[PDB]
C-alpha cells in the first residue's frame, strides 16, 4: 500500500512533460496592485489589504539576506535569515499551516493568498457562484386576496427605482422631458408626470419574486406586476406555501428580467400559473388550507 | 414531557393550558420547548448542507435523448398482501410505480392489457389490478444505457407537468431539491432513550 | 447480493424515513442519486 | 400611599418580600469598584447586622495585589497606598451633546522608600480620567450611552468528570484543575488501568513521577495510598525512583532541548505552580478548592499548595474506588461526587465591577514592567514618583476596554423596558468565555439550578438561543460572583416572616417548598402533603414537617419582561418567549395609554428604570411648565427638574417627557413628577387597547395578517415620532478647504430656496428625498476637459469654478421637518478632530402613521403585518353601532397554543364595561369578596399577577354580570361572544363572534425602513459586483441556492444575464444601459470580472492556469 | 523594542548587522571592554531599521525622530499638568510652530487592514463596504454620447 | 389584458416542446424590435409585425400573438 | 473547476497541478463560473440554434 | 474558451508573466501619496495610476498613447491595466 500511494504521485510526473522542480520556487510572483488596494479612506485614514504586509515581509527578509551574503557572515546568522525567509513565504501562500500564524496587529490572523480561495466566504462560493445584482429590490409582503394567480402588487416607489432606464426612455419619446439628463432629474424629484408614464411601461413585463431560503425550484416565481400604493409587496394567498411565506414579517426580493430571451423565460417557464403541481410527487401545491 | 437529554419525568403535567399550569409544571415544560427551538435551527443547517452536497453529485444528469435503445427495466410489485380470494393493491403504489413507462408488455390471459412504452396512470393501474397481475416491469433510470446523461423514456414522465419529460431538462437538480426540501420537516428522534 | 439488490435496499431504506413523517417523494428522485453512486468501479489485479 | 395610581389586584396570597431595587445589579457592583461611601456604609451595616461583605474595595485591592516593586538589589519600593476621586468635569447632559466621555480624575499616593539612602519621599500622582457610571447605570462615553453586561464564566477550581470508555466497557474518571491565570493540570485515572497526569497536556506521564518530583518519598507515599491499588500498581510499574531523578525527567518532558540543571529544574516547578505570580488563583478559585476538598480554613489568598494537589489525587482514587463519602484529609468529612459545570454553583458572573478590574489590572501590569526597566538605567536621587511611572498603558487599556469589546455594548433605547432588560442581561459570550462555535447543546439547555436565578422563558430566538439570558426578578449577587435568591425560613412546620438568601449550592442541600402551597390561618401548613423540590431537580412530594425553606413569591422564576405578560400560565413556553421578546421592541406613541388589563409589575418596572422623573424630596410644586418644573421643600430649598423634550434616542425615537402634576399638589419622596416615553401615570404603557373581534374576514387576515379600522390612522391612535440625525464635516485637504456655503455651482434657483444665509437649511423647512440640507463644495479637482466640454464653457459663458458639489443631501426614501441644527467651528473655542474646520449636524423629525406592512403585535406572541386598513363604515359593527377597531384570525389561535390572548380579551371587555356583584353570595365571588373586586366602574384597570392570576371560574362568572352600557342591554353574551352586523353587505353575521379589548403594541419593524430598490449604484473595488446593504444603495444577493432554482427551471438565458449583464462585467453594464434608453436590443454578455480575478489569484500561487482554445491559445 | 510593528526575530537579525559593523571598528588600543562599544552599534542598527521598516507608508528617518520626540514630551506634559495639553502649548516646548505640530500629527497614523471583521457579524468584512470611484457610471457615459 | 392572454396550451402544441417555444418567441421578438429601430434605412431583410399592434406594446407580446395564429414558422438547423 | 468549487479547495488544486488536468468546460457548475450558457434547457445546442422566418403567405398579405 | 488547463508554474514561466521586478518594500510616499520607484505599487512595472498620465508629468495628454516615456519609463495606457499586469520577486 505504501508503494501504491507513492506510485500515484510519481507516475503523474513521468507521463506529464512538466518536471518535478516546480516544488522549489525561485521567484515569487506578486498580485497586481488593484487586487490589493491601498485605498484612501474618508477622514484622512487609510485602508490596506493584508497581502501588502505579507509581501512586505518577504521583500524585507530577502533584501537582508543579500546584505548578509555579501559581507562575510557566519553560518549561524545566515541560516537564521534563510529560515526566516522560508517562513515568510509560507505565511504568504497559506497562513497557519505551520505553527502560529503571523497575527500582525495581534487582534486577528492576517489574510493569505489561499484564504481568499477557501471556505464559504472564499472567491468560489461568494463571488463566482452567487453574486449581488443590479435591477433588484426588497420589501415586506402582505396578503392580497383580490389578485389573480398571475399577479402581484408592486409598490410605486419600488417599481420606479427598478424601471428607471425604461421610464427615462419613454419620457423623452413622449416629449415630457427634453433630454436624458432632464429626464433623470424629473424621476429623481418624483414629479407628477412620471407616474402616468410609469404605468404605461411596466405592463406585460414580468418580475421574479423570491424568498430567502429558496429550498426548491418553486422558490422563484415570475408574476405580472401591478402598481399599488403603500410600501409592501402584495402577494397572492394561494402561492404562499410554495414560497413557505407567512405574513408575520417576511421580506421578499424582487428581480427584473431585462433582455428579450430572459423575459420570455419568465412568461413561459417561470410563471406562477404554469406551476400548479409540486415536482416532487405531482401533488397540488397552490390550494393551501 | 421530555426532560433534558431525552428523559421523561415521572410526574407529568396534570393540567391543561385552558386550566392553567402550575409553577413547577411550567418550569419542566420549558426543558422541551427551548430544546425544540435550538434543534430546529440545527436541522435547517444540516438539511442545507445535505442539499448542497447532493446537487454536486447529482448534476451532469440531463435528459439528452428521446428514447434509449435498451430493454432492461425494474420489476415492481403493483399489488401485495392479498388476502385469500381477493387482490389488495400495494400501499405505496403512487410514489413507486405511477408515472413510469413499461419496459415490456404484460400478458395474463394471453392478451396485452397495457402495451409497452405507455406511461402508467390511474386508468392503466386500475386495468392491471382488475385483471389480477401481481407485478410489472417498468423501465427506469437505473438501467438506462445512454452515453451522455439519461434518456427521456427511462426517466418516464415528469410530475410538475404531467407529460413526458422534455429534452434538456435538468432532472439532477430537481431530484436533489426534492430530497432536501422536507429535511427541515422531518425532525424525528426517539421519544426516550 | 448484487448491484440490483443494493439499489432496492437504498431506495427502500431512505423512503421509510420520509414515509414515517408523511412527505411523499416519488422513487425516480431517489433513483437518480443512487445511479450516481454506483457509476465507478474498483479495479483489482490490474495486470493487463 | 399615593405613589401609584389605584389598580385592583386579583392576587390571593400576600407577598412578604417586596421587589428589590431593580437596577441594583449594575450599581452595586460598580460601587464596590470605587469603594465609595455608599458601599462602605452597607459594609458597616452588614457587619453590625452580621452579614458578610468584603471590607476591602475593588480599586485599592489591585494596588494591594501589586506588591511594592523590588529590583534585583531589592533596594527600592513603590507603595500605592490610597486612591481618591474628584467631581466630574462635565455635566451628564453636556457630555451627550458635545461628545465628551463622562469621567472623573483618579489620584493615587505613590511612596518611594530607599533603604540605602534611608529617605522617604511621598508624592501624589495622577493616573488618568476614569469613566464613571451615572445614577441609572450607563457609561456615557464619547456622547453615546454604553452599558456593560454581566458575563457567565466557569469558576476556577477542581472539577471531576466520570465517563465511560466503549472499548474498556468500564467507567473512567478524570480530574482537572483550571486556574485563573496559570497553566492547567489534569489527572486521568485508569485510561488503561493506570493513573496519569497531564502537565499542560505536554505529554502523558504518571502520578508517581509527579509526587516524586515533590519532596514526598516512596516510603511516606505508600502509607497514605496503600489502600488503593491503582497507585500501588502505578508505583511498582513506575521504574524511575528518587527525588533528584524524577525532577530532571519531567524537565526534559516539559521543556525539551536543554540539558538538565539541578537548580533550574527545581525553580521551574516552583515557577509553574507554586510561584505567586505565574499561578495567581483567584479569590473565588481558592475559596472553591477549599469547599471541594474540604480543608477547613487554609490560607485565604494565594496559590495552590502541595497539600491541595495530593488531596486532589486522594479525591480521584476515592471517587474511582466506589466509596461516595469519605473523611477529608486534615479536614472535615465531605461527599465525593462528580460536579457538573453547567450547574449554577459552578457558573460565576463577572459583573461590571469585576470586568473593568481585570482590564485595569492588565493596564497596571504593563505599568509595573516599565518601572523595572527604567530603574536599571537610572541613578539614585534623581528619582521622584512623578516622573518614573508612565500612566499611558493604564488609560489606553481602560479606553480600549469600552471600544472593540463584546461586553461594552451600545444601549438600546427603543422604550424603557429595552433599557431595563439590557442592564440585567447575562451574556455567556465574550472574551475569555463561551463562544458561538464552541457552543454545545448542554450550555443552551435549561437547568434545575437556574430556578430563581435566570428566567428560562425569555432569551433571543436567534442563533444565540439560550446563550443570553435575563436575570431573575429577585436574584442577588454573591460577592464571589454566584447568584443568590431569597427563601422564607421554616421551622417546626411554621413558616416564619424571615428571609434567607441561598446560593446555588446551599439550596441543593435542603428541601424547598412552593409558594403556591396552601397555608393555614395560623402559620402552620394547612395540608400535610406539600410539593417540594430536592437535589438533582426532583419534583417528588414529601409530606409533613420536613421542609425548611419555601419560595417567597410564585413569580420568582420569571424576569422583568416575562412578568409583564398577563395569563402567562395559559400560554405555551415557546410563544411566551416571543411575547416577552417583542415587548422590547414596542415604539413609544404620541399619547401613551395604560393597559386596561395587565399584571401589577408594570408600574414598578417603570419607576426603577430611569425614564420617568421622580422626586427626591417631599415638597410642594411651585411652577409647572412644559420645559421645567419647580418644587419647594419644607426647609425652603428649590430644585428645578429640566425635562427632556424631543431628543433622539440611540434607535431614533423620541424620549419626550410630559408633566403630570398640577400647580399646587403636595409631593412625597419617590412620587412621579414627569411622565416618560411609553409611560402613563408612572405605569408602563407600551401600546394601546383596541376592540378586537375573532373571525376570518374575506381573506384579508389570512395567515397572521391584521385588519385595522381607518379610525386608528385618523384619530392618531398608533403613530410615532422618529428623529434622524445626519452630519457632515468640512475637512482640510491637500488642494484646499471645503466651504460650507450657499453659492453651490450649477444649481437652479428654486432648489436652494430654503437654505439660510451661510448655507444651512432653515429650522422648520420641510424636506423631501434629494433636497440639500447643508451646502458644501469640494475645494478642487484636476479636470482634463474633453473638446466638447471646452466648447461648452465658451458657449454658455460659464466658469468651471474649480469646484464640485459634495453637499449633504437627504437620504433616499426619507421625509421630515427639520427641528434643530448644531454647528462646531475650529476657529471657535469648540474642540474638533484634526483636519475638520467645521462640523454641522441636522435633526430631521417625522411623524409616521400606521400603514400596511407595519408590524403589529400583542403580548402573548401573536404578531402580524397590517394587510388592509378598511374605512370605518366597512368595519363589522356591534348592535350599538360601535365598529371593531381590529380583526384577528381564529385559525392561528388553536395551533399556536396561546389561549392566553382569548382569556385577556374576555377580561378586557369586563374592564371596559364594569360589573356588579352585590349580595349575590356566589362561590366564585367569595374569594373575590375579601379582595374587593366586586363593584367595578367602567374603564378602571385590573391586575392579574403572572402566576396568581384570576382563575377561569371568575372570568366565566364575571362575564355573566357585566353592566349594561346604555339603554339597558349587554352587548356581549355570557359565553363572551357578541352579535356582529356586517358593515359591507349589511346583513347580520349568522352566529356570534368573540369580542373584547386587547392590548396591542406597535413594533419597530416598520415598512418605511425595510423598502429598498436599486437600478444601478455603487460597485465594489476588488471585485466589480455591487456592494450590499441598504445604506449604500445595494443590490439583492442572488446566492448559490437561487441559481439551483433557475437551473431546475431550465431558464439559461435569465441565469446568464443575472451573473454577467446585471453585475460583474464592466464592459457589459454600460452597454446594456445605453441599449435600454436607446431602445436597441440588449447585447451579448462577456466574461465576468470575478473569473478574471480568480485567474490572477491562482497565478499568484505559482499555478499557470491557461485558458485555451481548441487551436492553441484562447480569445478573451 | 518588541511589539512595535516589527517581529521579535526580525529585530535580532537587524541588530545582528550592527554587531558585525562594531567588530570592524573595535580595537584594544582603547582601554575599554568590547561590550560597552558594541551596545552603541546594536542600538543604532535596531532603531534605524525600526524607523525604516515598521510602517506601511514609509516615513523618513528624520521625521520619525521628530514624532517620537514630541510624543515623549507630550507624555511628560500630561503627567505634569494633569490635563491633555493643547497643541499650541505643545508647540512651544518643541520650539516649532503649531502648524508643524498639526502636520506631524497627521503623518503619525497607521492604516487599518481592509480584511477585517466589522464585529456585528463574523462573515462581513470591511473591504466590502467601500465603493470605488474609477468605475464608469452608466448614466453619465451615455449622456456624453448624447 | 394579461400575460396569459395567448393561452399556453395552444402555443405548446404548435412547438411540441416548452424550451423550444421560449427561444422561438424570443428570436422573433428580437427581429421585430430591430425592424422598429431602422429609423429610415429601410433594410429589406427585416419584417415588421404581421398582426395589428396597439398604440404601445411590447415586441415579445406581438411575437406570441403571431404564434397563436400560426402564420410564423420555425425550423431547427 | 467544479471539484474546486466543492468542499476541498486545496487538495483538488494541488493534485490538479501535479496531474496537469485540462478542464473541458462541459457541465453546469463550471459554466456558471465562466458566464457561458448552461447545457440545460434553453442552453442546449438544439434549442438555441433554431431560426425563425415567416411564411410565404404571411409575406404575401403584407 | 475550450479548456482550462492547469499545472505547475516553473521559474521561467513566472519571469515570463512579469513586467518587471519589485526591489523595495516601498508603497507610497507619505506626503505626496504617489507610488515609489521599483517597490510595491510602482507604475513602471504595474501601470499608470491615472489614465494616460505618466509618473513624472510628461505626456499627460491622450494623443501619444502606446509609448514609453523616457524619463520614468512608465508606459502610457489606461489605468485599468493595473488590474492585469503583475510583477515578480527574485529570491
Ligand atoms: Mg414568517
Ligand atoms: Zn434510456
Ligand atoms: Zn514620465
Amino acid at each position: 500500500t505504501r508503494a501504491l500511494k507513492r506510485l500515484k504521485v510519481v507516475s503523474a510526473f513521468l507521463q506529464t512533460s512538466n518536471s518535478p522542480k516546480g516544488m522549489v520556487l525561485d521567484c515569487v510572483p506578486v498580485i497586481p496592485p488593484d487586487l490589493r488596494p491601498m485605498v484612501q479612506l474618508d477622514g484622512g485614514r487609510f485602508a490596506t489589504s493584508d497581502l501588502n504586509d505579507l509581501y512586505r515581509r518577504v521583500i524585507n527578509r530577502n533584501n537582508r539576506l543579500k546584505r548578509l551574503l555579501d559581507l562575510g557572515a557566519p553560518e549561524i546568522i545566515v541560516n537564521n535569515e534563510k529560515r526566516m525567509l522560508q517562513e515568510a513565504v509560507d505565511a504568504l501562500f497559506d497562513n497557519g499551516r505551520r505553527g502560529r500564524p503571523v497575527t500582525g496587529p495581534g487582534n486577528r490572523p492576517l489574510k493569505s493568498l489561499s484564504d481568499m480561495l477557501k471556505g464559504k466566504q472564499g472567491r468560489f462560493r461568494q463571488n463566482l457562484l452567487g453574486k449581488r445584482v443590479d435591477y433588484s429590490a426588497r420589501s415586506v409582503i402582505v396578503v392580497g386576496p383580490q389578485l389573480k394567480l398571475h399577479q402581484c402588487g408592486l409598490p410605486k416607489a419600488m417599481a420606479l427605482e427598478l424601471f428607471k432606464p425604461f421610464v427615462m426612455k419613454r419620457l423623452v419619446d413622449l416629449n415630457h422631458a427634453q433630454n436624458i439628463k432632464s429626464a433623470k432629474r424629473m424621476v429623481e424629484r418624483g414629479r407628477t408626470v412620471v407616474y402616468d408614464v410609469l404605468e404605461e411601461v411596466i405592463a406585460e413585463h414580468p418580475v421574479l419574486l423570491n424568498r430567502a431560503p429558496t429550498l426548491h425550484r418553486l422558490g422563484i416565481q415570475a408574476f405580472e406586476p401591478q402598481l399599488v400604493e403603500g410600501k409592501a409587496i402584495q402577494i397572492h394567498p394561494l402561492v404562499c406555501t410554495a414560497f413557505n411565506a407567512d405574513f408575520d414579517g417576511d421580506q421578499m426580493a424582487v428581480h427584473l428580467p431585462l433582455s428579450a430571451e430572459a423575459q420570455a423565460e419568465a412568461r413561459i417557464l417561470m410563471l406562477s400559473s404554469n406551476n400548479i403541481l409540486k415536482p416532487a410527487d405531482g401533488r397540488p401545491v397552490t390550494m393551501p388550507t | 414531557v421530555s426532560n433534558a437529554k431525552n428523559e421523561t419525568i415521572p410526574r407529568p403535567i396534570k393540567a391543561s393550558f385552558r386550566e392553567g399550569l402550575s409553577v413547577l409544571e411550567y418550569f419542566i415544560s420549558t426543558h422541551g420547548a427551548r430544546k425544540g427551538l435550538a434543534d430546529t435551527a440545527l436541522r435547517t443547517a444540516d438539511s442545507g448542507y445535505l442539499t448542497r452536497r447532493l446537487v454536486d453529485v447529482s448534476q451532469d444528469v440531463i435528459i439528452r435523448e428521446e428514447d434509449c435503445g435498451t430493454e432492461r427495466g425494474l420489476k415492481l410489485p403493483i399489488a401485495t398482501r392479498d388476502a385469500d380470494g381477493t387482490l389488495r393493491k400495494a400501499e405505496d403504489v403512487e410514489t413507486s410505480v405511477y408515472a413510469r413507462m413499461l419496459a415490456e408488455d404484460v400478458v395474463i390471459d394471453g392478451k396485452v392489457i397495457a402495451p409497452a412504452n405507455v406511461d402508467l396512470g390511474d386508468v392503466l393501474i386500475d386495468a392491471l389490478v382488475a385483471h389480477g397481475v401481481e407485478e410489472v416491469k417498468t423501465r427506469s433510470i437505473l438501467t438506462c444505457e445512454s452515453q451522455v446523461g439519461t434518456c427521456a423514456m427511462c426517466y418516464g414522465r415528469s410530475l410538475a407537468t404531467g407529460k413526458l419529460v422534455d429534452i434538456g431538462e435538468a432532472v439532477g437538480i430537481i431530484a436533489a431539491q426534492s430530497i432536501g426540501e422536507p429535511g427541515t420537516q422531518l425532525t424525528m428522534r426517539t421519544f426516550h432513550t | 447480493l448484487g448491484q440490483r439488490a443494493v439499489q432496492v435496499h437504498l431506495v427502500g431504506e431512505v423512503q421509510k424515513v420520509y414515509n414515517s413523517q408523511g412527505v411523499s417523494i416519488h422513487d425516480k428522485h431517489i433513483e437518480i442519486i443512487i445511479r450516481q453512486m454506483l457509476r465507478r468501479v474498483t479495479i483489482i489485479e490490474s495486470g493487463d | 400611599a399615593s405613589t401609584a395610581p389605584l389598580r385592583i389586584s386579583f392576587a390571593k396570597i400576600k407577598e412578604p418580600l417586596e421587589v428589590p431595587n431593580l437596577l441594583a445589579l449594575q450599581t452595586e457592583s460598580f460601587d464596590w469598584l470605587l469603594g465609595n461611601d455608599a458601599w462602605k456604609a452597607r459594609v458597616e451595616s452588614a457587619l453590625e447586622s452580621g452579614q458578610d461583605v468584603p471590607t476591602k474595595s475593588g480599586l485599592e485591592e489591585i494596588f494591594e495585589e501589586i506588591s511594592p516593586i523590588e529590583d534585583f538589589s531589592g533596594s527600592m519600593s513603590l507603595t500605592f497606598r490610597d486612591h481618591r476621586f474628584e467631581p466630574p468635569k462635565n455635566s451628564i447632559d453636556e457630555c451627550k451633546d458635545r461628545d465628551f466621555t463622562y469621567a472623573a480624575p483618579l489620584f493615587v499616593t505613590a511612596e518611594f522608600t530607599n533603604n540605602e539612602t534611608g529617605e522617604i519621599k511621598s508624592q501624589t500622582v495622577f493616573m488618568g480620567d476614569f469613566p464613571l457610571m451615572t445614577n441609572k447605570g450607563t457609561f456615557v462615553i464619547n456622547g453615546t450611552e454604553r452599558v456593560v453586561v454581566s458575563q457567565l464564566v466557569r469558576s476556577p477550581g477542581v472539577y471531576f468528570d466520570s465517563s465511560i470508555d466503549k472499548t474498556s466497557d468500564k467507567d473512567i474518571f478524570s480530574a482537572k484543575i483550571i486556574p485563573s491565570r496559570g497553566a492547567w493540570l489534569e489527572m486521568e485515572i485508569d485510561k488503561r488501568d493506570m493513573v496519569g497526569v497531564r502537565i499542560d497536556r505536554k505529554r502523558k506521564q504518571s502520578v508517581t513521577v509527579l509526587l516524586k518530583a515533590l519532596g514526598w518519598t516512596t516510603e511516606q507515599i505508600l502509607e497514605e495510598f496503600g489502600e488503593y491499588e491503582s497507585m500501588r500498581a502505578t508505583l511498582e510499574k513506575d521504574h524511575t525512583q528518587g527525588q533528584d531523578d524524577a525532577l530532571l525527567d519531567i524537565y526534559r518532558k516539559l521543556r525539551p532541548g536543554e540539558p538538565p540543571t539541578r537548580e533550574a529544574a527545581q525553580t521551574l516547578l516552583e515557577n509553574l505552580y507554586f510561584n505567586p505570580k505565574r499561578y495567581d488563583l483567584a479569590k473565588v478559585g481558592r475559596y472553591k478548592v477549599n469547599k471541594k476538598l474540604g480543608a477547613d480554613e487554609p490560607l485565604d489568598a494565594g496559590v495552590l499548595t502541595t497539600d491541595d494537589v495530593i488531596a486532589t489525587i486522594k479525591y480521584l482514587v476515592k471517587l474511582h474506588a466506589g466509596e461516595t463519602e469519605t473523611v477529608g484529609e486534615s479536614g472535615r468529612e465531605i461527599v465525593v461526587e462528580t460536579d457538573d459545570i453547567d450547574h449554577f454553583g459552578n457558573r460565576r458572573i463577572r459583573n461590571v465591577g469585576e470586568l473593568i478590574q481585570n482590564q485595569v489590572r492588565t493596564g497596571l501590569a504593563r505599568m509595573e514592567r516599565v518601572v523595572r526597566e527604567r530603574m536599571t538605567t537610572q541613578d539614585v536621587e534623581a528619582i521622584t514618583p512623578q516622573t518614573l511611572i508612565n500612566i499611558r498603558p493604564v488609560v489606553a487599556s481602560i479606553k480600549e476596554f469600552f471600544g472593540t469589546s463584546q461586553l461594552s455594548q451600545f444601549m438600546d433605547q427603543n422604550n424603557p423596558l429595552s433599557g431595563l432588560t439590557h442592564k440585567r442581561r447575562l451574556n455567556a459570550l465574550g472574551p475569555g468565555g463561551l463562544s458561538r462555535e464552541r457552543a454545545g447543546f448542554e450550555v443552551r439547555d435549561v437547568h434545575p439550578s437556574h430556578y430563581g436565578r435566570m428566567c428560562p422563558i425569555e432569551t433571543p430566538e436567534g442563533p444565540n438561543i439560550g446563550l443570553i439570558g435575563s436575570l431573575a426578578s429577585y436574584g442577588r449577587i454573591n460577592p464571589f460572583g454566584f447568584i443568590e435568591t431569597p427563601y422564607r425560613k421554616v421551622v417546626e412546620g411554621q413558616v416564619t416572616d424571615d428571609v434567607d438568601y441561598l446560593t446555588a449550592d446551599e439550596e441543593d442541600r435542603f428541601v424547598i417548598a412552593q409558594a403556591n402551597a396552601a397555608l393555614g390561618d395560623d402559620m402552620r401548613f394547612a395540608e400535610a402533603r406539600v410539593l417540594v423540590r430536592r437535589r438533582g431537580g426532583e419534583v417528588d412530594y414529601v409530606p409533613g414537617d420536613d421542609v425548611d425553606y419555601m419560595d417567597v413569591s410564585p413569580r420568582q422564576m420569571v424576569s422583568v419582561a416575562t412578568a409583564m405578560i398577563p395569563f402567562l400560565e395559559h400560554d405555551d413556553a415557546n410563544r411566551a418567549l416571543m411575547g416577552a421578546n417583542m415587548m422590547r421592541q414596542a415604539v413609544p406613541l404620541i399619547k401613551s395609554e395604560s393597559p386596561l388589563v395587565g399584571t401589577g409589575m408594570e408600574y414598578r418596572s417603570a419607576a426603577d428604570a430611569g425614564d420617568v422623573v421622580k422626586a427626591e424630596k417631599a415638597g410642594v410644586v411651585q411652577e409647572v411648565s412644559a420645559d421645567y418644573i419647580t418644587t419647594t421643600n419644607d426647609d425652603g430649598t428649590y430644585i428645578t427638574y429640566r425635562l427632556a423634550k424631543f431628543s433622539r434616542s440611540n434607535q431614533g425615537t423620541s424620549v419626550n417627557q410630559k408633566v403630570i402634576v398640577a400647580e399646587g399638589d403636595r409631593i412625597i419622596e419617590g412620587q412621579v413628577l414627569a411622565d416618560g416615553p411609553a409611560t402613563e401615570n408612572g405605569e408602563m404603557a407600551l401600546g394601546k387597547n383596541l376592540l378586537v373581534a375573532f373571525m376570518p374576514w374575506e381573506g384579508h387576515n389570512y395567515e397572521d395578517a391584521i385588519i385595522l379600522s381607518q379610525r386608528l390612522v385618523q384619530d392618531d391612535v398608533l403613530s410615532s415620532i422618529h428623529i434622524e440625525e445626519h452630519e457632515v464635516d468640512a475637512r482640510d485637504t491637500k488642494l484646499g478647504p471645503e466651504e460650507i456655503t450657499r453659492d453651490i455651482p450649477n444649481v437652479s434657483e428654486e432648489v436652494l430656496a430654503d437654505l439660510d444665509e451661510r448655507g444651512i437649511i432653515r429650522i422648520g423647512a420641510e424636506v423631501v428625498a434629494g433636497d440639500i440640507l447643508v451646502g458644501k463644495v469640494t475645494p478642487k479637482g484636476e479636470t482634463e476637459l474633453t473638446p466638447e466640454e471646452r466648447l461648452l464653457r465658451a458657449i454658455f459663458g460659464e466658469k468651471a469654478r474649480e469646484v464640485r458639489d459634495t453637499s449633504l443631501k437627504v437620504p433616499h426614501g426619507e421625509i421630515g421637518k427639520v427641528i434643530g441644527v448644531r454647528v462646531f467651528d475650529r476657529e471657535e473655542g469648540d474642540e474638533l478632530p484634526p483636519g475638520v474646520n467645521q462640523l454641522v449636524r441636522v435633526y430631521v423629525a417625522q411623524k409616521r402613521k400606521i400603514t400596511d406592512g407595519d408590524k403589529l403585535a400583542g403580548r402573548h406572541g401573536n404578531k402580524g403585518v397590517i394587510s388592509k386598513i378598511n374605512p370605518i363604515e366597512d368595519m363589522p359593527f356591534l348592535e350599538d353601532g360601535t365598529p371593531v377597531d381590529i380583526i384577528l384570525n381564529p385559525l392561528a389561535v388553536p395551533s399556536r397554543m396561546n389561549p392566553g390572548q382569548v382569556l385577556e380579551i374576555h377580561l378586557g371587555w369586563l374592564a371596559s364595561r364594569g360589573w356588579d356583584v352585590s349580595g349575590l353570595a356566589e362561590e366564585w365571588a367569595q374569594r373575590l369578596q375579601v379582595i374587593g373586586a366586586d363593584k367595578v366602574e367602567p374603564g378602571t384597570n385590573v391586575a392579574t399577577p403572572v402566576f396568581d392570576g384570576a382563575r377561569e371560574d371568575e372570568l366565566a362568572g364575571l362575564l355573566q354580570h357585566t353592566i349594561p352600557n346604555r339603554d339597558g342591554e349587554r352587548m356581549v353574551l355570557p359565553s363572551g361572544k357578541a352579535r356582529l352586523f356586517d358593515g359591507r353587505s349589511g346583513e347580520p353575521f349568522p352566529e356570534p363572534i368573540s369580542v373584547g379589548y386587547m392590548y396591542i403594541l406597535k413594533l419597530h419593524h416598520l415598512v418605511d425602513d425595510k423598502l429598498h430598490a436599486r437600478s444601478t449604484g455603487p460597485y465594489s473595488m476588488i471585485t466589480q459586483q455591487p456592494l450590499g446593504g441598504k445604506a449604500q444603495f445595494g443590490g439583492q444577493r442572488f446566492g448559490e441556492m437561487e441559481v439551483w432554482a433557475l437551473e431546475a427551471y431550465g431558464a439559461a438565458y435569465a441565469l446568464q444575464e443575472l451573473l454577467t449583464i446585471k453585475s460583474d462585467d464592466v464592459t457589459g453594464r454600460v452597454k446594456v444601459y445605453e441599449a435600454i434608453v436607446k431602445g436597441e436590443n440588449i447585447p451579448e454578455p462577456g466574461i465576468p470580472e470575478s473569473f478574471k480575478v480568480l485567474i490572477k489569484e491562482m497565478q499568484s500561487l505559482c499555478l499557470n492556469v491557461e485558458v485555451l482554445s481548441s487551436d492553441g491559445m484562447s480569445i478573451e | 523594542y518588541t511589539g512595535r510593528g516589527m517581529l521579535f526575530l526580525d529585530l535580532i537579525q537587524e541588530g545582528n548587522l550592527g554587531l558585525i559593523r562594531a567588530v570592524e571598528k573595535f580595537d584594544y588600543t582603547k582601554g575599554y571592554k568590547f561590550s560597552t562599544y558594541a551596545t552603541w552599534w546594536i542600538r543604532q542598527a535596531i532603531t534605524r531599521a525600526m524607523a525604516d521598516q515598521a510602517r506601511t507608508i514609509r516615513i523618513p528617518v528624520h521625521m520619525v525622530e521628530v514624532i517620537n520626540k514630541l510624543a515623549r514630551v507630550q507624555r511628560q506634559m500630561l503627567q505634569d499638568l494633569g490635563r491633555e495639553p493643547t497643541p499650541e502649548e505643545l508647540a512651544k516646548e518643541l520650539d516649532m510652530t503649531p502648524e508643524k505640530v498639526i502636520e506631524v500629527q497627521k503623518y503619525g497614523r497607521e492604516p487599518i487592514s481592509l480584511h477585517t471583521p466589522l464585529g456585528e457579524d463574523g462573515d462581513s468584512e470591511f473591504g466590502d463596504l467601500i465603493e470605488d470611484s474609477e468605475a464608469v457610471v452608466p448614466a453619465d457615459a451615455v449622456s456624453f454620447t448624447l | 389584458e394579461g400575460i396569459i392572454n395567448p393561452p399556453i396550451d395552444e402555443l405548446l402544441e404548435a412547438t411540441d416542446s416548452k424550451y423550444s417555444l421560449v427561444i422561438y418567441a424570443a428570436k422573433r421578438a428580437r427581429q421585430i424590435n430591430a425592424y422598429y429601430s431602422q429609423l429610415g434605412e429601410g433594410l429589406l431583410e427585416y419584417v415588421g409585425p404581421l398582426v395589428d399592434t396597439h398604440v404601445h406594446e411590447k415586441p415579445l407580446s406581438i411575437a406570441l400573438r403571431e404564434i397563436n395564429a400560426g402564420l410564423l414558422t420555425s425550423e431547427a438547423i | 473547476l467544479s471539484a474546486a468549487s466543492f468542499q476541498e479547495t486545496t487538495r483538488v488544486l494541488t493534485d490538479a497541478a501535479i496531474n496537469a488536468k485540462s478542464d473541458s468546460l462541459i457541465g453546469l457548475k463550471e459554466n456558471v463560473i465562466i458566464g457561458k450558457l448552461i447545457p440545460a434547457g434553453t442552453g442546449l445546442s438544439r434549442y438555441r440554434n433554431i431560426r425563425v422566418e415567416p411564411t410565404e403567405e404571411a409575406k404575401a398579405a403584407m | 474558451f475550450d479548456e482550462l488547463r492547469i499545472g505547475l508554474a516553473t521559474a521561467d514561466d513566472i519571469r515570463q508573466w512579469s513586467h518587471g521586478e519589485v526591489k523595495k518594500p516601498e508603497t507610497i510616499n507619505y506626503r505626496t501619496l504617489k507610488p515609489e520607484k521599483d517597490g510595491l505599487f510602482c507604475e513602471k512595472i504595474f501601470g499608470p495610476t491615472r489614465d494616460w498620465e505618466c509618473y513624472c508629468g510628461k505626456y499627460k495628454r491622450v494623443r501619444f498613447k502606446g509609448i514609453i516615456c523616457e524619463r520614468c519609463g512608465v508606459e502610457v495606457t489606461r489605468a485599468k491595466v493595473r488590474r492585469e499586469r503583475m510583477g515578480h520577486i527574485e529570491l
